[PDB]
């Protein structure tokens, strides 16, 4: 939602948390409804079903 | 114990999508490896190794420390992909399975490298969750 891209590559360089897929999907939809290509490109570069 | 011909080879894919086929093989134990590198580097389509590192221990089974996830993202993955090498480990998620797996995942998310670090497994038949789609 703020259209930064270093906290959300960041967040996922965190091995602590293991996170689940339904996040990701979530976040996916924040991402395609609104214009935002580099989280839609780094999201499915993290591995996801569609 | 009787010895028969084996029924699961071939591709493999997951859910998740922008990847490839992985490849698996039912194999017996007591068996020569010469045709296991024969079925690897000729069937399946695989370059000679230029080195061979395998990777042990795990005592920390939930979470690894983050120095030795510094090492094993950056230190191991950049050389196996620089000299051209096979990281041999075990294919299952226990243990340091999953901080290879997730440093490889790392490493190939943060460069344009044209490439990955070619990370063979090897699991026993019995200790496989969902072995029945196989």
């Amino acid at each position: 939602a703020w259209n930064r891209v270093d906290i959300a590559q960041s967040e996922l360089f965190r091995g602590d948390i293991q996170w689940r897929s339904f996040h990701l999907e979530a976040s996916l939809m924040d991402a395609l409804l609104n214009d935002r290509p580099e989280f839609v490109r780094l999201l499915i570069s993290h591995g996801l079903s569609l | 114990t009787t010895e028969k011909p084996t029924d699961a080879y071939g591709d493999l894919d997951f859910t998740y999508s922008g990847r490839k086929h992985s490849n698996f093989l039912r194999l017996s134990d007591r068996t020569d490896p010469a045709t296991v590198y024969s079925l690897v580097t000729r069937s399946w389509g695989f370059r000679a190794p230029n080195l061979v590192v395998s990777v042990l221990g795990g005592s920390g089974g939930p979470v690894l420390q983050t120095w030795l996830q510094d090492l094993l993202r950056r230190g191991l993955v950049r050389a196996a992909q620089s000299t051209g090498a096979w990281i041999v480990t075990g294919g299952l998620h226990t243990g340091i399975g999953r901080h290879v797996g997730v440093a490889v995942r790392d490493h190939q998310t943060a460069s344009t490298g044209s490439s990955k670090v070619v990370a063979m497994g090897v699991a026993p038949w019995g200790v496989v969750r969902n072995r029945d789609m196989l």
